[PDB]
């Protein structure tokens, strides 16, 4: 797996790879890491596939529930919180868990959490989490800027999957884009990594090294 | 004294016949279905002219295709309704989909008669659920206390009840426009209301299979009543 | 999380503490801060297990918040310490004990007196000078051991301070990146912002 | 020790076509060595349109499809006789799964149905209950062996359009009901060949806006 | 468990019990509530039936909930005792949870929900207590004032008060009062309250307390000298 | 969790044209000690069903009496209880299949292999496996243990499909079952000589048949055997 | 009038006031008939509106494939009864893989009812029930009251002026119960019974609910232009 | 990981004639971390004093317990609690946690206000009270302790007599133990006077 | 079933009153007097016993004045086992804050804590209330000397100077005519005296038939001592202050 979300000028960019393993069996190269929170809010999937996805549904249905009762929409703050504490219930069970929590609201701007099975909760400007973590962070740290473009954003975040990708046997199929606004989140499309990987080498001049 | 679920000689649960007494006691809210969508409207009714009359909610929101307005006891439908909002919640968690308004209204009536010596008493209030699901369409529903709902065209229910639902009698018909049913609840909301009508202190609300339930705006239903007033005059 | 340090001086009590924060292998953030502010002239340094630690710090800052409201009156910090501690006491032999160390470094108004606290997550509760968790005390209480005064200034303090953190810097294996730096004295708490 | 979990092999096939989905599985039931039946149905009609199989350790797989047939059943009760839709169907199971997190129903699960669309759908579960429609899926013993064959005679992987030497890829022309019955077959047989757990028969279930059909084939005893 | 339903509907649909809970608060010290433009003011009344009373460390009849709401009440003593205190548990628990503190309005409906639950639980008889509670919202300057009473029910108030003759200075503040343009000072606000609780106190000596609560967690109590200049001011006023 | 004590061996059974044989040896085993020698484990429910019950004999015990007060409760409010409202084959092995599989989800299985053999009321043969794990499954031939490696085998060449059941006597299903029996006294360690064996038939009803041996064996040829390779003598 | 203030309290008669009371109220609701023949049975029932614009109140209820009921008196009441029977049904069909004979679940019925007559804050049901269903021993017609006495019946009749449906039923014993294989003459003498009921008001398309189940007919309801063929 | 053994520390107790002594040194630490130099391990509840030795959450928890106990004693006895008395409580206390015990060694020192007869007594950490005529001995260094006292004590030692003993008794079996010292308090305790002592020693 | 017996004691009267709690109150006002006066160096507790005889053990006795803590006691009016059930509850609060915090339990906190307690039988529970109003003479750090009292409703109130039990109508007139708020100790002891001298309903005012305490900083230095006065030291006071 690789996950990252980083704030910008823009919002939010979430960038997310495909691939399911079961050890060294590739069980799925068309699974969708960025779970839908509601049109405002999204989560990323990593650790245990089953806890990411029917807790962050969960999370969704408190959200709802927030909204209906206090007529105004939740906050990333809160929104996180709520789930960091239920699974800070289940610490010892063995739930598995690694996610970002991503939204954009009038009194807080772009917020990104990390949220921990562990029951860690961390605020932060960029997050990246998975088997091929190390390998996107290179790729963000070094061309990362708060003035970004969201053009330019997007690429960036797009790239740095295919970077771990490329070097992480745990990672690949293809690439989910996501762009997080005020307004809600809006999809950038999935985008099959063995086409990416031939166009970018290409247009960027990058990966010398494999023949193409 | 005596139990507070027995029954009468005539075979009726005094506990729920009293409630009704006191739903009779509380502020008109009428409720018309079309189909082109579902209106509902409260009398207000506040008791002094300090009180902010904006913060008086008798209008609510279950759910984006259900809403909900309450008459009697107000303060009861509070649990109420967090019930309604927690069974529509769960069953989109629970199915991935909305839930049909029927449905909802039985999750809410279910909660009627678990009292005993559970609560101590049933709800003193009255609800006149609404809403669009994709099997049924456009539904309007009256849970009681008694735990019995019944599906209306239209109803009305509160201190004004037997008068307005005489009126309904007459004007309701199965080609009613959404415009022309707001104009009948403000209609017959002025006929049976002690105070005059006015933007603040009446509200309307509908829900329409597009754009979900919509409490309107004072400026809204303002313009509303100057239209209801001129057509009256035009004869 | 990982060094936190304490030092009592003639006015003042000074928390030093870690910004790392490290799952496994990455070192997730470089700007954390392990304190929470229980009551106005009251501060709470920790480190533990992740996730533990921030739940127990902002369980008992909740806790301290509720009696200043219904008394209307802020509780000393021996107080303060003395309910930490017990909770910690309590914790140790329940199902899941709370993993968390902690510092309480308090200006008592009434006294007119600095007062630092150091608890593990046993319940053992010390009154100190200067005190640390972990292998923070290890590095550091060599130079402490030697330099501290009672009666040094919070300029002062804040040098001995620099000199343990370059100890630090110089020979633990870990990069903790750097130290946040809090005063607490009789004006209340406030923040170096620049060391 | 007492170990409450076992392995009853078997090997399971869902395709989603473009207004049809096909459900198959073997129908030969084994513990360790030792074939227990040659006949044992694994997939099932679950009313509604809607065709299920529960892959793995057979005790789970028995209660959890008996769980959602009853589920089925409550969802007529509960809400007007309204038919359970597949993505409906879909998180209720995930919330039966999920229910035994902590001491999991060890199977693989897939159900095959059409959409409210009347578009050809399959799901599929791991054992804790995520779950994901996909076009295609084999589960259990021969899933590894299957899944590659399918990528490649399904999607296309891989294959290019003589002439052009990679530069364009060969379309992806939909399927009809007998040709992915074809596929099916042919997926079983080699199966058959190379796996030890897989054998007997091959059970098929074809699912339509006409209902539930069913097929069946003779496949290798040894 | 005791279980007896005290609370229950009668023949012409009244819960007495609920009603006799509104007789306590009419026997209860008045109380009222008056919101400026920028500021909210809460009057209370002391009876001057006991004196030798230490003011010192006698319980004060305004009460913070949070650093920014307040509340005041009129009815049993020791009932509201229970709601003041659940209340502050209740924001502690928000603050702690949404990590925001609570709107006067959130505040409000949870009070109103505690007291509505003992109108229709077993073994329970309903709080004898109206409150008021008055604060403004995190990082807002609009001004809030609601009230609460036995039933349950709840709403916003421009300005409002509870407790014996509270009939009197209702009618006061509501030709005195103007929505259009409400006491633009907190003088004023204060002035307009304490006007509205000479209608009813007696001596406008140690019968009358004020607290001025404005924007951004603003809260204190004026002392009797204070309060004693506007008592002499209206009365001065008054001679004409 | 626990271990078996007091244990029983296989059980086998098979379909024929008019209904299903099935047949069980009467030992009880305390391990490698053959304790028990009148141990029945074939115990009939009704006159249209017989459980063949394997593995710890204590808990066949506790079986066995929940059967016992199966039949009690369906006598109860019940006029048809010896007819139309009897006891099915289906219904005594869904009841039992429930039980094994809650008690192993439980963590406290009831440690045996069961198999009911039985005529449904419409004539229809009943075969059916349960054992502690609420494992179940249904085949024209069916046994437990060392029956599952050895009798199946044999079993399996008279009925091989479902096709072959209607051209199976009960003379020929008979044969077979006791030849069987005869082949597990030879390799199982855990078996004895004495068995019992049911037929239930769907014209000519349940026929229990106690206290059968063994008969028939091959010894002679162990003479002629000396030695384990270069022994002559 | 001493000795009605609860369940819990013989009269110096012997008699059960709370109960009679409860029985009362199935006398209030609205007419419905039973009546089956050998291979099927039928439930017919007058459904009753609160006034022109309101839906009429349905008096059917599905518990299985192979069985159902009709109410009359408090349909809160039937819903709790009603769903034990589901479960009770489901219970039978999931451990023992067998349909619920019809006058098993009369005996499950009673025995729930009677707990509520006999202990002290409760009360007792305030419904009645006809149960129809086709088991082993084929057709099957229940007649269930809050008193708990449940009876097995050829044909029978509850609610307001039912009497005059029981009667008709008593005359033509001989003639429906020879309706064999024939379903829709069955149901004709289902609604000629029911006839016998009505006044002033008479039998129309949304008034109507008729429900059957037999031999080869799962328990299946028919209302609105279902049931215009009938009337 | 040995609870009894991570903090460090002894207790020592002697009787004289017509007194008693009590002392214990003042380390608190890690394991091999000194952490406090001021970890005082004896309190005293009225005229009764307790010395407590072990897991020092545990020994501050105890304290915090038997003030408690010992002023509800008193309100409803209306009279301090003695010697006697308060080591049953102690046992009793102590044996409530059987299979969940506190890490402690207690010591109980006093002089009974009515006979006036010196008393001590010691427990294991489950309850069990030894009352020994002569010196009692707790602590990471009791082997130490038993060593000097078997050869030290003498009976009916003057109370400054007393103090010179139970000092050089302390003194040199923290000297050999690696988790005890950093500094030692004396107790010499008469029947209406009590005199408290800080002793000079390697601070190592 | 069982209803039919039921007194119902947590419910209001028509007029907004509590039944139970008002009666309770008639209880009190039968009980002997109690007095508190709170001076600026100390505070004063009398109390009257009622109609005692000669063979009552006085000096082991007590019916009036309990210690709570070092820094608190009580005077009692109403039912003394009532009370006791309250007194030790009290006791055990004062010690779980002491093992919490360090620090004694500053006066209003303990006495919120016992009032909150009376006022949970009046609104739940279905049980009679505790037939108790307590004086509450106290010391803390933060309000210095205190004087509290609570009744069977839980409502509590601060004091100078307070009676309870029999002839308070006429015993806080007596008070609140001769205190005064720079008065000491030695004077409050004065006009305790007095005022129950006057509003006894004995024929003379006797050491055997009162019950005194003191709450004085006259402890050595910067510290707080209660005195429970000796039968002795009763009779002593009574002919100082020219009272027998
Ligand atoms: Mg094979």
């Amino acid at each position: 797996t690789t996950t990252l979300a980083f704030r910008f000028q823009g919002g939010i960019i979430v960038a997310v790879d495909s691939r399911a393993t079961a050890g060294n069996w590739v069980a799925s190269q068309t699974v969708k890491k960025v779970i839908e929170i509601n049109p405002f809010l999204l989560g990323t999937m990593a650790g245990g596939t089953a806890d990411c996805q029917f807790w962050e549904t969960w999370l969704g249905s408190q959200c709802r529930l927030h909204e209906l009762r206090e007529k105004e929409r939740i906050s990333v703050a809160a929104a996180s919180k709520i789930l960091s504490n239920l699974v800070y219930q289940y610490k010892g069970a063995g739930l598995s868990m690694g996610t970002m929590i991503c939204g954009y609201t009038r009194k807080e701007g772009p917020t990104i959490y990390y949220v921990d099975s562990d029951g860690t909760r961390l605020k932060g400007d960029i997050f990246c989490v998975g088997s091929g973590q190390t390998f996107a962070y290179g790729v963000l740290d070094s061309n990362y800027k708060w003035d970004l473009s969201v053009e330019d954003a997007l690429y960036l975040g797009k790239r740095s999957i295919l970077a771990a990708a490329h070097r992480d046997a745990y990672s690949g199929g293809s690439v989910n884009l996501y762009h997080v606004t005020e307004d809600g989140w809006i999809y950038h499309g999935n985008h099959d990594v063995g086409e990416l990987f031939w166009k970018v080498k290409e247009e960027e001049g990058s990966f010398n090294n494999v023949i193409g | 004294d005596r139990g507070v679920s027995t029954f009468s000689p005539e075979g009726r649960l005094f506990q729920v016949e009293y409630s009704l007494e006191a739903i009779k006691l509380g502020s008109t809210a009428i409720g018309i279905a079309t189909k082109e969508g579902v209106v509902l409207g409260v009398e207000k009714r506040a008791t002094s002219p300090l009180l902010e009359s904006d913060s008086i909610e008798k209008i609510v929101e279950i759910d984006r295709h259900i809403g909900c307005a309450m008459s009697g006891l107000t303060a009861d439908a509070r649990s109420m309704i967090e019930h309604a909002r927690t069974a529509a919640v769960t069953h989109n968690l629970y199915y991935d989909e909305d839930i049909n308004v029927e449905s909802l209204t039985q999750s809410v009536c279910d909660l009627a008669l678990r009292f005993g010596e559970l609560m101590s008493r049933p709800f003193g209030v009255a609800l006149l659920i609404a809403g669009h699901d994709a099997d049924d369409g456009y539904q309007l529903f009256h849970a009681e206390p008694s735990g019995t709902f019944y599906r209306y065209n239209a109803k009305a229910i509160g201190s004004g009840s037997e008068g307005a639902q005489a009126e309904l009698l007459n004007e309701w018909h199965s080609s009613l426009t959404l415009k022309e049913a707001e104009l009948l609840v403000l209609k017959i909301l002025k006929q049976v209301m002690e105070e005059k009508l006015d933007e603040n202190n009446a509200q309307l609300s509908c829900i329409t299979k597009q754009d979900g339930f919509k409490i309107y705006d004072n400026e809204k239903t303002a313009e509303l009543i100057k239209e209801l007033k001129e057509k009256e005059a035009a004869e | 999380m990982d060094i936190i340090l304490g030092i009592r001086v003639q006015d003042s009590v000074i928390l030093a503490s870690s910004k790392a924060v490290t799952r496994g292998i990455s070192v997730l953030k470089d700007s954390d801060d392990k304190t929470r502010q229980l009551s106005p002239h009251t501060l709470m340094s920790f480190a533990g297990e992740a996730g533990d630690t921030v739940q127990f710090a902002e369980y008992i800052q909740a806790n301290i918040q509720l009696y200043s409201i219904r008394e209307d009156y802020e509780l000393s910090p021996q107080a303060v310490s003395s309910f930490v501690r017990q909770e910690l006491a309590k914790s140790i032999r329940s199902r899941r004990p709370y993993q968390v160390n902690v510092l309480i470094g308090g200006y008592d108004k009434k006294k007119n007196k600095p007062e630092l606290y150091q608890i593990d997550y046993l319940g053992t509760k010390v009154e100190l000078p200067y005190g640390a968790h972990g292998y923070s005390g290890f590095y550091t209480f060599s130079l402490l051991d030697h330099h501290y005064r009672p009666d040094m200034t919070t300029e002062e303090g804040l040098d001995l301070l620099k000199l343990c953190v370059q100890e630090l810097e110089k020979r633990m294996p870990m990069d903790f990146k750097g130290v946040i730096v809090k005063i607490v004295d009789k004006d209340g708490i406030r923040q170096v912002d620049d060391f | 020790q007492f170990n409450p979990y076992g392995d009853n092999g078997g090997t399971i096939l869902g395709i989603a076509g473009e207004d049809f989905a096909v459900l198959a599985g073997d129908t030969r039931n084994i513990t360790d060595y030792s074939i227990n039946s040659r006949y044992e149905p694994k997939v099932f009609d679950c009313g509604d349109n809607i065709v299920m199989s529960a892959n793995g350790f057979a005790a789970d797989g028995d209660a959890l499809v008996k769980r959602f047939k009853n589920s089925v059943k409550w969802y007529h009760f509960d809400h007007n006789d309204k038919k359970l839709s597949i993505n409906s169907a879909a998180r209720n199971i995930q919330h039966l799964l999920y229910g035994k997190r902590f001491f999991p129903y060890y199977v693989h699960t897939i159900i095959a149905g059409l959409d409210e669309d009347g578009k050809g759908a399959v799901y599929s579960f791991d054992p804790v209950g995520s779950y994901e429609r996909e076009q295609c899926r084999a589960g259990g013993a021969a899933a590894s062996l299957i899944m590659p064959f399918l990528d490649n005679q399904v999607n296309f992987k891989n294959q290019y359009e003589p002439g052009t030497n990679g530069k364009v890829k060969k379309p992806l022309k939909y399927l009809s009901v007998e040709e992915v019955i074809k596929l099916v077959r042919d997926s079983f047989t080699s199966a058959t060949e190379r796996h030890i757990q897989v054998g007997d028969g091959l059970e098929i279930l074809i699912v339509t806006k006409d209902g539930v059909r069913k097929e069946f084939y003779e496949l290798k005893r040894d | 468990g005791y279980d007896r339903a005290l609370s229950i509907f009668s023949p012409d649909g009244h819960i007495f019990q609920v009603e006799y809970a509104l007789e306590a608060v009419k026997r209860g010290t008045c109380a009222v509530g008056v919101k400026g433009k920028n500021c909210v003011v809460l009057g209370c009344e002391r009876r001057s039936t006991l004196k030798l009373q230490d003011t010192r460390i006698t319980p004060s009849k305004v009460s913070k909930i949070d650093s920014h709401v307040v509340l005041s009440f009129s009815g049993l003593n020791a009932d509201s005792r229970i709601l003041i205190e659940k209340a502050r548990v209740e924001a502690q628990s928000h603050r702690l949870t949404l990590e925001d503190p609570v709107t006067v309005e959130y505040l409000t409906r949870y009070v109103a929900g505690v007291q509505q639950r003992y109108t229709q639980s077993g073994g329970v008889r309903p709080f004898g207590v109206s409150t008021l509670i008055a604060g403004f919202d995190p990082r807002d300057d609009e001004p809030k004032l609601y009230q609460t009473e036995p039933s349950g029910i709840y709403s916003s108030w421009s300005a409002q008060t509870i407790g014996r003759n509270s009939k009197t200075v209702r009618e006061f503040l509501e030709k005195n009062y103007d929505r259009k343009e409400p006491p633009a000072t907190v003088e004023e606000c204060v002035k307009l309250t304490v006007r509205s609780l000479l209608e009813v106190v007696q001596t406008g000596a140690k019968n009358i307390e004020i607290t001025v609560v404005k924007p951004d967690s603003d809260i204190v109590a004026l002392s009797s000298e204070e309060i004693n200049q506007y008592v002499t001011q209206i009365e001065q006023e008054k001679q004409e | 969790t626990q271990q078996p004590i007091v244990t029983g061996t296989s059980v086998i059974s098979m379909k024929y044209d008019n209904g299903v044989i099935i047949a069980a040896d009467n030992l009880g085993s305390y391990g490698s000690l053959l304790r028990f020698n009148g141990v029945e484990r074939l115990i009939p429910v009704g006159d249209n069903t017989v459980v063949g019950i394997s593995g710890d004999i204590s808990d066949m015990q506790h079986i066995e009496r929940l059967l016992k007060d199966l039949v009690t409760e369906n006598a109860y409010d019940n006029p048809l209880a010896d007819a139309e409202e009897a006891l099915e084959p289906s219904y005594i092995f869904e009841y039992l299949a429930t039980v094994m599989y809650q008690r192993r989800s439980k963590m406290n299985p009831l440690w045996n292999a069961i198999i009911v053999a039985g005529v449904q009321s419409n004539g229809d043969q009943f075969l059916r496996y349960v054992n502690l794990l609420g494992v179940t499954y249904s085949s024209p031939t069916l046994a437990t243990g060392f029956g599952a490696h050895m009798a199946n085998p044999l079993l399996r060449k008279v009925v091989d499909r479902e096709s072959d059941i209607p051209k199976t006597t009960v003379q020929v299903a008979e044969e077979a079952i006791v030849n069987a029996m005869r082949v597990l006294y030879y390799r199982d360690a855990r078996s004895s000589r004495n068995f019992s064996l049911a037929i239930i038939d769907k014209n000519t009803g349940l026929t229990f048949k106690k206290n059968l041996q063994v008969e028939n064996m091959k010894w002679d040829f162990a003479k002629d055997i000396k030695g384990y390779g270069t022994q002559k003598i | 009038n001493n000795y009605d203030g609860d369940t819990v309290t013989f009269s110096p008669t012997g008699r059960l006031f709370q109960v009679e009371y409860a029985l009362e109220a199935i006398k209030q609701g609205s007419v419905t008939v039973g009546l089956r023949s050998n291979t099927h049975a039928v439930l017919v029932a007058l459904k009753r509106n609160a006034d022109e614009l309101s839906s009429y109140q349905k008096k059917i209820i599905k518990c299985d494939e192979h069985m159902g009921l009709s109410l009359a008196g408090l349909a809160p009441d039937a819903r709790v009864l009603s769903n034990y029977l589901r479960q009770q049904c489901n219970y039978s069909s999931l451990v023992f893989n067998r349909k619920l004979a019809v006058e098993r679940a009369g005996h499950l019925l009673c025995d729930k009812a009677q707990k509520n007559t006999q202990s002290y804050g409760g009360r007792p049901y305030g419904v009645g029930l006809l149960i129809i269903g086709y088991d082993k021993s084929g057709a099957h017609l229940l007649e269930f009251q809050p008193s708990g006495n449940v009876t097995e019946l050829y044909g029978t009749a509850i609610g307001a002026r039912s009497q005059g449906a029981k009667t008709y039923l008593e005359r033509t014993l001989d003639t429906f119960i020879k309706i064999d294989g024939n379903p829709d003459e069955l149901i004709k003498a289902g609604v000629e019974a029911i006839s016998q009921s009505l006044r002033d008001e008479s039998l129309t398309v949304d008034n109507l609910s008729i429900a059957i189940v037999g031999k080869d007919t799962p328990f299946t309801i028919y209302d609105g232009e279902a049931v215009a063929k009938y009337i | 990981s040995d609870p009894s053994s991570i903090n460090g520390g002894i207790v020592v107790a002697m009787t004289g004639k017509d007194c008693v002594a009590i002392a214990c040194d003042l380390r608190l630490g890690s394991q091999s971390l000194g952490v406090s130099n001021k970890f005082e391990k004896i309190f005293h509840y009225g005229h009764v004093f307790l010395g407590i030795t072990g897991l020092a959450t545990d020994v501050t928890t105890l304290n915090e317990m038997f003030r408690y106990k010992t002023n509800l004693y008193k309100l409803k006895e209306e009279r301090a609690i003695e010697p006697e008395t308060f080591t049953q409580l102690v046992s009793s206390s102590l044996y409530e946690r059987r299979f969940g015990p506190y890490f402690v060694g207690p010591v109980v020192a006093g002089i009974n206000s009515k006979s006036g007869k010196p008393f001590i007594a010691g427990f294991d950490l489950i309850g069990c009270i030894d009352e020994a005529k002569d010196f009692i001995v707790s602590g990471t260094a009791s082997d130490q302790l038993f060593g000097m006292c078997e050869s030290l004590y003498e009976p009916n030692l003057e109370p400054e007599d007393l103090f010179e003993t139970i000092s050089q008794a302390l003194l040199n079996a923290a000297d050999r133990d690696a988790l005890s010292g950093w500094g030692a308090v004396v107790y010499i305790i008469k029947k209406d006077e009590v005199v408290k002592r800080y002793l000079k020693m390697r601070q190592d | 079933g069982s209803r039919r017996y039921d007194s119902r004691t947590t419910i209001f009267s028509p007029e907004g009153r509590l039944y139970q709690v008002e009666y309770a109150l008639e209880s009190i006002s039968h009980a002997g007097t109690a007095i508190g006066i709170m001076a600026s160096d100390g505070i004063v507790l009398a109390a009257e016993r009622k109609v005692t005889s000669t063979l009552l053990e006085q000096d082991t006795s007590t019916e009036k004045l309990y210690k709570l803590n070092d820094k608190i006691a009580v005077a009692v009016a109403g039912l003394t086992a009532d009370a006791e059930i309250l007194i030790n509850t009290a006791r055990i609060h004062a010690q779980n804050y002491l093992k919490t915090y360090n620090e004694d339990i500053p006066v209003e906190i303990l006495v919120r804590r016992l009032s909150d307690i009376k006022q949970g039988y009046t609104q739940h529970g279905g049980l009679r209330p505790f037939g108790v109003s307590f004086i509450y003479a106290g010391y803390d750090d933060r309000y210095g000397y205190q004087l509290y009292t609570s009744n069977p409703s839980g409502n509590y109130t601060g004091w100078k100077a307070i009676s309870v039990g029999a002839n308070t109508s006429a015993a806080q007139t007596l008070l609140q005519m001769d205190y005064k708020d720079d008065m000491k100790v030695d004077d409050a002891i004065e006009l305790a005296l007095k005022t129950l001298s006057k509003t006894t309903d004995s024929s003379a005012l006797t050491y055997d038939r009162l019950e005194f305490a003191t709450i004085r900083k006259g402890a050595n230095d910067g510290e707080v001592y209660q005195k429970i006065f000796k039968p002795q030291e009763i009779k002593d006071i009574l002919v100082k202050t020219g009272i027998t």
